[PDB]
């Protein structure tokens, strides 16, 4: 099994201020991440995939990347509508897991 | 010349003018070698009515003609053979790349034969053009010296299958030789590298550099002129025009497959050249590195010595250092005990 | 132009069984994969089975392995999930999801999960 | 709104020759509006325009003669490499004429433009002064069968005198490639190494300017535009020939300068070798005996320099000794 | 061409992957023409561009954006295409090939797009397909090559309009070619540019910008050799589905793909020299910055020993009280300074 | 191994059975993918090897630079300083102007004379 | 006629007739003894080493019909490979590649084979040779070699050409291992030396493969009437040992290639490092000279003299200089 630890649990930042969240793989997953943002009492949408790729229709602000087994998530200009969860999912198994969240707070 | 095959115009000629452009004007002579299943003939003259009958004979005959500064030869050739003149042009054109054009009548091909000079390192090419028509294979060269020698032979003395077959043979063993003679030129071009190795790697001269330079240029003329070759070659091979025979399709292969070897040896060639040149400049580096130790070494020893001479060589007043009693042999142990530590923390660097 | 809607689910007995129907609209479901993703109340998203309809590969969770089991009709346009034996723990509100392949090398692939259902509650 | 692109504004003159197979004239004049009526006329004619920085006489054309206003920017834009325009009822050129001056080396370039208009052809100078004279001799003095053709002959007499300035500055780069080569096979020095850096830059505005009109020259002989009669195909094919011959010629010439800066920077080797060499001789002879002559600056209240006799022939003997110690050591280690 | 699709390990089988980058627009254009009309359709739907497969006339379909391999699949279901042929269409790390069916001839070419201000080159692979009456056209992105193509059939310009497919698929490799030949031009430029800035002055950015030429120089290299392999392969036989009277222009495509590589070994020997160049120039810099430190050095050092000499406080100074010491010592330095620097100029320095 | 794999499935003797060649052949499909990565991998290794003599041969010149510039501007000033203090310190008793500040104006003088002399070809 | 053979002091004629009935072998030079031999009918295998003596090779091919030309080439030395049918005889030649130990030197050796009817005729360069394993199987009886014809002999030696080649290639991958090891360990000119000599061969291996692939494709292609059957898949097997060869020596060339790369890289690292320290300590003990000269004035009325304790003052100021100078380095990433 393949666990990803995504710290912090919480965080809390203002707006338009750069804000990273990383996550870390217990096993060697190549590059097959991808990150999720679900407001509450909504479905997720899909914003960064391969760990680096940025998914179409999806505002230019967010970007990925990965070092080694660890993988980031940062928002460049951040705005009053990016709060939300956002999970690290690796998929280089066929048993997708994902991780912890990571709530953005004003 | 491809749109339409008409004849070019120049500026400083009038619009009919065939023009020599090489520079080869010395010698001018056309050999001829008649043969057939088991008679064969030859003679050497400068008549070419000698030889124009020769275009009607039923068997396989090779006219030769060397020296094309004679461009009246040339041109009455063309016209009794029936050549464009556009071909005639190409023929006397030197300045030009390995080609070939398949006629409704005749097969036209331009070839290269190059000499490599010891002592004087530079190679020259001399353009051989060559038209296979009905029954006569037509050579034209620039100067005296060719790689046909062996064809020669093999036609003089009955070897091989060459007196059988006709003159598409006659074209495919002098398209042989002269790719063999490329790999004469080859295995020159690589003792010249052997010797370059061994000046590189012993001792770095001023000339060295200027000689790797001059052999990357010769070989990046002979890759240019491969290339166009190898063309011709796949050309030959795999249009399959009507002169060709198609019984001697399968000896043109060997020939292809001969230049693809070419090709690879001139690459690698190039890759070693060029690797010389990287071990020349980092043998070049050692020796200032080298240098740099010495330097770097009596700088690091001798510079933080006289700092602290130059703090201790100051003139305050009211405060108590400076003039004490014993304290010149403390600092003596001071800084002998820093060339110590110095020289051990070099003997870690591995220098010194 | 894509939709994924789920159904079947709200209410049943500890050990009690039922059945999730995700239906496809404007896609084809044996032409990619079906996920759920079930997220328990107040918690985080958690990956239960995936069936790829055209050649019918399954692939379970531990957590959920045996009791559930997964399905696809093509005709149909949609892909169930029936559970069995389910516990107090399997609350959670049952998504639907469709994902598409990509590649990072020859040897690696991974897969994103694009479209989204709305989800379902089962209790 | 139109933007001139010339440096230079100092003079503006038009003239205009009208010749036909019977008589001839010619005409000059300042006024825009003297040249009005001459295209009216059947007969071919030749206006000549020096100075685009007047853009209301531009304008002014253009609109008369139902030019786009793209060809107006274009031919105001100086700055573009030769081309050809292809329109329904008039064709559209541009060309760049050059100027080479001995004892002072620059390549010079000046834009003209040439539109063939039915029967007539407009021209778009930058300044006074052309390659075009011949021409007009010609006209003046019944030489050749220029005037028992159309406009076309025209156009292409027009391309053959700027094709020829062209071999006459080959000719004059061939002087300074030769006297070049000499000289910096002779004795290399940094002034022959400016001149063959400026004669490389200039061969590749030359093959810049070069290879698109041999483009050129075959859309306006092999497309078989509507305008150019089919009489006149031969003489762009010959043109064509010419520009054939100068880009071959500018070719061989940037392979041997580009041959020449290559021999020239080969060889860098030596200074690596000897200042080096003499850098670290001096410092390691000169900085310990500095070090030698510094110890003593320590102040204190007692020293034993102070008691020993001749402490200062002592000092400098044993500074001596190091140095020759020293440069003994080095005649081991060569250099 | 073999029957059985590859199996690639973590994929269920019979899984169909696009491979490269791409995934943001999907569009199909279908341009149908004849020898009295032509027909032009830009939709989203695949069902309305599947008729197309048994029209008589001519058909030109573009389907641009692979990454719905959805209707790939659709696509090469309907029109008979192999597996194997739809598994390479979307496979785009690939060089260019040809492969000869029965019913079909599948091409697989790449274009190239070259960047200014940000010296990138960029590719992608388009995939045609001739069968029967049509000619399948697949496309990664938005933005081709083939517009010159597509103005000739909107104005019956040229003898497209009169012939049949493989003219077609004629027009298209040969705008392919002709846009190789600007991509030629770019570089030549880019070339010019950076011999210039080398020569004048070596710095990171030039080594920068000519390592990256060099890979873009081998990237097309690599591209170009298979694509003259595979218009050779057009032009020699191709039996049954290309007419005998369209292999002259195969021909004279197949001349202009030897053009093109000959002119890339150019570019590439010439951007070696360019290398050789840099690091002559940067080692001339690095040696006339060692004879400026030298030439200091030795002729301030000896000056700082004499400095040292008269400054140790001794008993016994020899001139302790000399008239004219300091100008004396000061004319010792003049001297030593004007001789140093004489013979220092002898070595031409 | 892929030679291996390729025998396996092609070959099929009677031992092996033909009930198992699909296996076999599924199999070779995962070495092909395990070769085409190896080689992908060597390209973008080969590539990085490059990248590093890019970078540290960016590196001396600098260093060189900058050392050379530093023993240039504080070797002759060290000596103007040296000949200004010595023991011998035999020198004009009379102080005259502002004689420290003066010396340490010539200091500057020369400093950016040097300085200005330097990166005029930029050479530096 | 003309010989240019490197070697001339050894000369020695070997014939051995072998048969399943019987076994013979035959020594000395009698020019006349071996032509009886070729009137057997059981296969017979001739061995000429030494071809210095152009007699005994003249009259040996012309009592076999043998072609003059044919002689000459077997005379010459500096042959590639190739293979020349006709109606009674097949001329091949081939290298014969040896490696010595504690010298890096690769060492050719031309060798020659025909065969007519049964008769096999070897021609030797050099006294020894990579054929003893085949004469000593055909001594000890083993295998099928002795109930076929001389077209199998001529396989056999072929196969063992190639075992040699393998022989050679595993020799070579000795040396790369100990080099490698070398190269990782201590760098130094011989070793330079040594791993471009290695370069150079596996180029020269890699030049004479290809000759050796067309001659056996020849071979195995051309289904010539001498060679009737018995020989297709074993000459197919010959062909696959040469690619397999062919990658070996690709192998080898990419790890002396890393080799050679290692080497220059170390040497710019050490270049590298002797600059950094040298910087750095100039850097941060220089300017703090520089201060120490300035204070080092002996002035009469000397302000600077007394400031409030400027002495720890004046040290601080240089303890800060030294601190923000390593910071800089550390902030640029120098270490
Ligand atoms: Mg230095
Ligand atoms: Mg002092
Ligand atoms: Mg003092």
């Amino acid at each position: 099994d393949i666990q990803m630890t995504q710290s912090p649990s919480s965080l809390s930042a203002s707006v338009g201020d750069r804000v990273t969240i990383t996550c870390r793989a217990s096993q060697s997953v190549s590059s097959a991440v991808a990150w999720y943002q679900q407001k509450p009492g909504k479905a997720p949408k899909l914003l960064i995939y391969s760990a680096s790729s940025l998914y179409s229709g999806v505002p230019s602000r967010f970007s990925g990347s990965r070092s080694g087994t660890d993988f980031t998530l940062t928002i460049s200009s951040l705005q009053p509508e990016d709060f939300a969860t956002y999970y690290c999912q690796q998929s280089s198994s066929s048993l997708i897991t994902f991780g912890q969240g990571t709530k953005v707070e004003i | 010349h491809m749109e339409e095959k008409r004849l070019s115009a120049k500026k400083g000629l009038p619009p009919g003018t065939l023009v020599y452009t090489g520079k080869y004007r010395e010698d001018f002579e056309i050999e001829v070698m008649n043969y057939s299943i088991e008679e064969f003939r030859e003679f050497k003259t400068t008549d070419v009515e000698s030889v124009l009958p020769f275009r009607d004979s039923s068997t396989p005959t090779w006219i030769n003609i060397t020296g094309i500064h004679r461009t009246d030869v040339v041109q009455r050739v063309g016209e009794f053979f029936g050549i464009h003149p556009l071909v005639l042009e190409d023929i006397l054109n030197v300045h030009q790349r390995p080609k070939v054009e398949f006629f409704e009548n005749y097969v036209f091909i331009v070839l290269k034969m190059f000499t490599y000079d010891k002592n004087l390192h530079e190679l020259e090419s001399e353009q051989v053009s060559l038209i296979l028509t009905k029954n006569c294979v037509l050579m034209f060269q620039e100067k005296i010296g060719d790689v046909f020698d062996p064809v020669r032979e093999r036609i003089r003395y009955n070897r091989g299958i060459i007196r059988k077959k006709r003159a598409d043979y006659l074209l495919y063993s002098l398209i042989d030789a002269l790719v063999d003679d490329y790999f004469v030129l080859l295995e020159k071009i690589d003792d010249e590298i052997d010797v370059l190795e061994e000046e590189v790697l012993e001792r770095p001269e001023k000339e060295t550099v200027q000689r790797t330079h001059q052999l990357k240029r010769n070989l990046v003329e002979l890759r240019k002129t491969i290339w166009p070759l190898r063309e011709v070659l796949s050309s030959l091979y795999r249009d399959v025009p009507p002169l060709i025979e198609k019984e001697t399709v399968p000896y043109f292969r060997d020939v292809y497959d001969h230049t693809i070897q070419i090709a690879d040896t001139v690459e690698t060639f190039r890759d070693i050249v060029s690797g010389l040149l990287d071990v020349y400049l980092s043998s070049v580096s050692n020796k200032t590195n080298e240098v740099m130790k010495v330097l770097t070494i009596i700088a690091t020893i001798f510079m933080p010595l006289t700092f602290i001479a130059g703090i201790y060589g100051m003139n305050f007043e009211y405060m108590p250092e400076l003039r004490w009693k014993w304290g010149y042999p403390v600092v003596l142990a001071v800084m002998g005990v820093i060339a110590v530590i110095m020289v051990v923390y070099f003997k870690k660097k591995k220098w010194l | 132009e894509v939709q994924l809607v789920e159904s079947g689910g709200g209410l049943v007995q500890p050990g009690g069984s039922l059945r999730l129907s995700c239906a496809a609209s404007g896609f084809n479901v044996s032409y990619y994969s079906i996920h759920w993703v079930r997220q328990a109340p107040g918690k985080g998203l958690e990956w239960v089975a995936s069936i790829s309809s055209s050649s019918g590969s399954t692939s379970y969770a531990d957590s959920v392995k045996g009791r559930f089991t997964i399905s696809a009709d093509t005709s149909k346009n949609t892909a169930y999930l029936q559970m069995n034996s389910l516990r107090a723990e399997d609350t959670a509100v049952y998504y639907c999801a469709r994902s598409y392949w990509y590649y990072i090398w020859s040897y690696s692939y991974g897969n994103a999960m694009d479209y989204w259902g709305q989800g379902t509650l089962v209790t």
